């Protein structure tokens, strides 16, 4: 099973996502956390880590709730989002962990 | 009231007009005949293609031409602007605007050769159009995809494949990673290949392929028929097989029909493809013709998901067309043939596609040309591969996400294309088989 | 291979004669053999599921080039039956945008006769439509209403009841009159069908007007003839290209089940059939408009306003009446036709026209033909009424001496001032407009 | 049978007909002179004497082409109309002449 | 983001804003709670009106609040002026504006009193509207009627008459000149007249009575029903009888069930009468509610052909209103209540309608006010006459087309309106005893 | 004569209680007389045609009066069955408007049984609604998607989502939330049902969303049901008083048809029914709309943000649940009224409320009632699924504490401070609004 967005590349390295998160933050979007253990075609709608995070200033506080995520949430993929509010929709969207 | 025949000029060129802001504004390419003023032909055109004729008539005074009149208002080199007053036009009818601005014009005697380069559709006008039933936005809700150009492919030969058969090829493409396939734009129903088998054995191949990736998926099938309710009903035939995609020839089936098929998409929930099939025949030559640009804008205005947009014909020209088709307002730029500043009224953005013979190569170009919201077409680029369709399908989903991968992380995609390609080619055979090949 | 000189073409075949602009550097035998590849089979890099096919069956083959034009034939296997829509996506779908050409013209294509049979063709035809108006003999009289736009429903018909009393025997509304807020199509048609009606019964001859039906979508074209029908009207209009072939299809379609004649306006032809060196003649034009269904056609004046040259346009004419047309060089018209029977069209001569160019316009055309005279009956000194009349009295008078015997172009003046002596109207349309020509 | 405008008021002479006429031009619009021998419900469109007057000047041109009009067509009703080409109707409309 | 409550006017009152020519524009009188500053209230009907509510909430940052949002630019005096984007309104659907306009500002605790002076429509968002399926023009056309106010009248009593005999006293009117009669606005189906009998026998009489007379005659059948299928219903039985009208009451029946009335009647090529009824119950009172002159503009756009406009509320607040419907553009004058300028992009006119009370006396104040383009509603005014409703008709009939004859003549008619009259009535015995009566 | 003190009313009886600010130096018994007459046949001069009836049939009249209040009589026959648009047309048609008042509020009615046996009343009902969802005993929890416009469709249906999986019955587009370019109502449709169905599996609860079909003609909003029907939505919602009654039945008839409850809001009922001087009482709408057919209205919340009196509030809530209510002075009820076996509406209090207002909303509505939380519930410090529990958690707690045999008022806080104990979501809103009130 893919997951979209980057998952014909390697699994990537915290650093990676990383970048990611500052792309996202660097464009003025807004970064988030999702989760679920049913990922595929007829879920639009993964669980919520917390809310999007429109307060966070650096990658590593997202990062840090990644971590947070992935440890209270083993068993589940887990997903960065990153939401354009100008555009009314995701821009990015890519699984950060799979168990 | 003085019967007999004036030249156009005196009554349909005012360079002393200022166009409204509700005016629709024409800039026109004119090559007069020899021995006729530039003015005069400016003003025929602007005549003919609103109230006037070549003689004077008792009925003119009838009505109130000062108010209804089309004016040349402006002639800047070869190029003659023409001011076109809002009552003049049907309501979200692009039939009627062809029917005036492009309907005798072109044949004139008195002018020699005659090029539609631009038009300024004003505001008020462009909200009595739906534009796109999916939109950017909602398409990529839909197919829950965000961060990364779309990938599709036409399933080859264009005509002569059977139907099992033509799906094994869309499954091969779309469990290796593309996100669509389609008909060409000349596969409708055919003796070789029959819609109603094509449409029942391509979403079989649609429904497995996305059951085994994980992945949502799509097949353009093409609905052009040779009536309106043809069309509608292979519509009906793919909704009711659960499609989320359609396509049509929006030129070859025409614009009358393009808006029932655009209706009834939005209604049954289906994406709109369409297919530009015929555009050179208006667009091709600089002298004479009506240039796509004009074509895309009358597109987004009826309403298509997605529109082809070549492969890269000029680049300035293809960025300017990219912004018409995305942004929600494009200023003014004459290097990319822009007359006119075009707002575009809250119509929802159209998804531009890049096809024709490209292949891996070509991933770091298109993703700084476009961004992600365009569709890259790997036709042969997918089944002529060493290995077939599936083993295709992943070298090019592989360089786009790795790519893209790079962008984000702030190296140049450009100046590095080739290294960024060679990285992610190290752990995907399949996109270091294809390189080689082409 | 796509170049087969040994190919013989089958009667089955459908065959295009393109003029071909190549790349440069690009021989014409490679430019037409990759045209014939990409309007049918061909791709661009080898496929593996090419080998479960036989595309030999399906592939196009020219057969022939002299110059720069190519013959080149399609199986007819290729083609969807009836539809017009899919001729134009497969031989003008992508081939004039392909780089290895730098201008392409489809100059004539050959329909055959088993191709031919799966379109209705018009809905009415010639002699259906001449018993349906009891009008034999002569060509028939009609014009465009104008102002193009600007008036009112109720004014527009009073110049409509002007014409028709006048002698004419239709009046049409302008290709870009459709539904506008000086004007709207339901007060339009109901006031104009009162004046044919008003101007039928005084004159004792039947009427017609061509009520625009073009419209933004199919449903609402379908909606306009259907109220044309409820009013009692013989005639409604469609403008082909700019509505498009796939909604012409469904509005001819009602039009035979309502009884309605339609007819068919060109609007947007000349964007890419008037340059010699790319786009599609209008003569292929014209073959794709007679299997469909029109009833009538505009085929230019060639005397007129608008560009035309008489060669051509006799052998559109012959393409549009005729139930063989054989080939001819010096018309262009590459192929022989057969029109398996299909009704024949009304070829309709409109664009710039005033008594002076009767004459002409008889030679060319001959009897089965509209000549349509907007600025040329509005613009006469005494109005629509006294143009009219000047008009109908100008044909009838040429017919006339023609029949006897005449070289109405060696006598063409001398047959107008005859007329005039009997009729003023004709003669002082004669004055006005005596020093108005064109270039032909 | 009445024939609309005016005709509640005992008929025109050609005195107060001049008036209407005075009133027409002096507002910019277009005098007509129609006719018919069968005025009702059903005839919205009366014959044309000559064309509406766009090149009249002064009211008593206008009575010289009605004079003409009721002596070619003394069976008839004749009305003058007034034309407003801004408004595309006709902003007065009245019978003069009786047979 | 900071959870909790902020005061409206930190997002919703900007002074800095400058409308856009795209903007919906109101001006609301507001009356607020003692202790509430006119900022915040103002501040607070432009929040719940367009996007915000009574907290913050973590899904605004999930939208464009700074292009969605209703702004308040202006307050001068008890007068705020707030402007809502385009985007935030649905194409076409005056059911809409209301839902946010009107829909709950008017109940808020922190504004005690509220009412909606006037609105400026934008050009763009009015082409999305059909407008009247006749108008003025188109009217007069189809009646043959040029050159005077036409005449009208309802039938009584107001409820209480038979069918065979409700038709006989519309005969009389319209035999003695009246162009048209009508029902009242309460008269739909009920016991004592329903309406199948209704329609048939008075549309006899209007056939009779247009033989008769050679005018052209109609009355205005109230469609009006408890549904919008019941009022299509009669609406086609109407038109099956060859009326040329058909009324609505277009308030009660309400916006949305006169949209599907509207569109069927010119469908069926009826005209719209449109009886305001219920408006009073908005638009009384100075400090709350909605002016007549919104309800008036939102009738010019769903599409009626006449509407009432009272007798003469105010002159200067008549004018204003008869200029909305009539003219294509009305600049500002706060002095007749019109606070923006109102571009009319095209739309037909609708006839202004006075009614209520007036009699052969008024004929001449009525001319001056309105002039040829407009109903004159004499409805007790006609029956009432000593010899029955023929006789009035006559009165009232001769003494507009006398007041005409004599304001074209150049005549000052409200100097000499009582002079001119007197000069009619020597030739016409119903005017003489109609002037004596009243 | 149309004041008539010793007219005794039938119980076929249409009855108005009026408040009459008459024009100065019009008595009251003159000015009530005026209404009565305006308001059923009288004219303002005698007319021919009155003698050819007989009026005192149809006459409506003037009882009783009692300082500025007239009571009118109305004749069960001058009503059309089943239509409340002609009730609208008589009673509040002309008579707002007359000379001789200045000022007129209609404060109440009586509607007869025989008149209301004309009507279908609610297509569902809170019995039948109640079963449908298989939610019995405490008042049911709601809440509009803030902000009212301008989030996607996509992204307005995630919000559904968090609402209703943390414990919210329903929830609901906004009154204004119609079909707009930022979200187009067949893409809401679709997402929002997604939603739906989501949290009704994971929660093990049946949901619901009030999908709006207010548009701007009764074809659109009937084909806007329609769609929803097709998606299995339990529900559609209409903003009655903007679409008007009309198209309002309409909808109500095509609703129970497709077995969809029906959701009624009241937007622009403040524009005529707030001020004590003129216009109409709410109560009298909120008759209307029981008789026409609405599964639910609102009804104010007395707390809230917006204004509403409790003790009219209350009278409101028993006319739209009861078979019978008895007339109230302390309540503003002025007539006994028998609903004739009509189903009962649910009152939906909205507007303004949070947790700290549970304990009185549950007072003053008692189960049978729908509480809204739109601010209150997305307002939540981490989002709507904390704010849904919160709320659902307070509503239960109050229902179980007045159940037990506390006084929900005088514990109220104390009760909301127990079960925060247990919920740190309701700890977190307490903490939050606990300094936001209204005044009452
Ligand atoms: O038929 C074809 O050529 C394609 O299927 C491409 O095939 P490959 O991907 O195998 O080349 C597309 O229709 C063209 O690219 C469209 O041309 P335009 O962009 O001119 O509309
Ligand atoms: O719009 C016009 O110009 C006409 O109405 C001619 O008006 P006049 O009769 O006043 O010239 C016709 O549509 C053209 O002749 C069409 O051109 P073609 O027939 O070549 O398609
Ligand atoms: O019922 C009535 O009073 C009328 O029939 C007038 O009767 P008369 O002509 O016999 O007075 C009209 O409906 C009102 O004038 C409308 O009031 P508005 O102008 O307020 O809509
Ligand atoms: O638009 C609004 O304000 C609401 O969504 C409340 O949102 P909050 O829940 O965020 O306050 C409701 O429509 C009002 O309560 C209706 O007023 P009523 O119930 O009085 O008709
Ligand atoms: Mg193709
Ligand atoms: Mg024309
Ligand atoms: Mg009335
Ligand atoms: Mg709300």
């Amino acid at each position: 099973m893919h997951t979209e967005t980057f998952s014909y590349l390697p699994p990537l390295t915290d650093e990676e996502i990383k970048k990611q998160v500052e792309y996202i933050l660097k464009n003025g979007w807004i970064p988030g956390i999702e989760y679920t253990d049913e990922p595929g075609p007829h879920n639009s709608y993964w669980s919520f880590w917390k809310l999007p995070f429109f307060n966070a200033e650096t990658a590593e506080e997202v990062m840090e709730e990644l971590e947070a995520c992935r440890e209270a949430n083993p068993d589940c993929y887990i997903k960065i989002t990153g939401y354009d509010n100008i555009r009314q929709g995701q821009v990015l969207s890519f699984v950060a962990y799979r168990p | 009231y003085e019967a007999g025949v004036r030249p156009y000029r005196e009554t349909y060129y005012d360079p002393d007009y200022e166009p409204k802001d509700t005016d629709l504004l024409c800039a026109f390419r004119i090559t007069p005949k020899p021995g006729v003023p530039m003015e005069e032909a400016a003003a025929a055109v602007a005549a003919e293609s609103s109230t006037g004729t070549w003689t004077e008539v008792w009925s003119n005074l009838l009505t109130d031409l000062e108010r209804y009149k089309a004016r040349c208002y402006r002639i800047e080199g070869d190029v003659a602007y023409i001011a076109y007053p809002l009552d003049l036009f049907e309501e979200g009818s692009i039939v009627n605007i062809m029917s005036s601005i492009v309907g005798n014009v072109f044949g004139f005697k008195a002018v020699q050769a005659l090029r539609l380069e631009d038009m300024r559709i004003p505001v008020a006008y462009l909200k009595t159009f739906p534009g796109p039933p999916t939109g950017i936005q909602v398409e990529r809700d839909r197919l829950n995809k965000y961060g990364r150009p779309l990938l599709g492919g036409t399933i080859k030969p264009k005509l002569g494949l059977s139907a099992k058969e033509y799906a094994r090829v869309v499954y091969e493409c779309l469990r290796g990673g593309l996100d669509t396939t389609k008909d060409d734009e000349n596969l409708n129903s055919q003796p070789f290949n029959r819609w109603r088998d094509r449409f029942l054995y391509v979403m079989e191949a649609v429904r497995k392929a996305e059951a085994e990736t994980g992945e949502r998926k799509g097949h353009w099938l093409n609905v052009t028929a040779g009536s309106t309710e043809e069309m509608l009903k292979r519509a009906e035939f793919a909704a009711e097989l659960g499609s989320r995609y359609i396509m049509v020839d929006f030129l070859t089936a025409g614009f009358a029909a393009f808006a029932s098929v655009r209706r009834r998409a939005e209604e049954l929930g289906l994406m709109l493809h369409c297919h530009r099939a015929m555009h050179a025949v208006f667009d091709r030559q600089p002298n004479h013709g009506i240039h796509f640009r004009v074509l895309a804008k009358w597109l987004r205005m009826v309403g298509g998901d997605h529109v082809h947009t070549g492969t890269v014909g000029d680049r300035a020209e293809t960025l300017g067309i990219a912004d018409l088709l995305r942004e929600d307002y494009v200023p003014a730029d004459p290097g990319r043939g822009l007359f006119f500043d075009q707002d575009w009224a809250g119509l929802k953005p159209v998804f531009p596609v890049a096809s024709g013979g490209i292949h891996v190569w070509h991933v770091p170009d298109l993703v700084s040309i476009f961004g992600d919201d365009a569709f890259f077409l790997f036709g042969g680029g997918t089944h002529g591969h060493p290995r077939g369709s599936r083993a295709g399908a992943t070298a090019n989903r592989v360089a786009v996400e790795a790519v893209v991968q790079a962008r984000n992380e702030g190296r140049d995609i450009l100046a590095e294309g080739r290294e960024i390609l060679e990285e992610a080619a190290r752990s995907c055979p399949e996109l270091r088989e294809a390189m080689e090949l082409w």
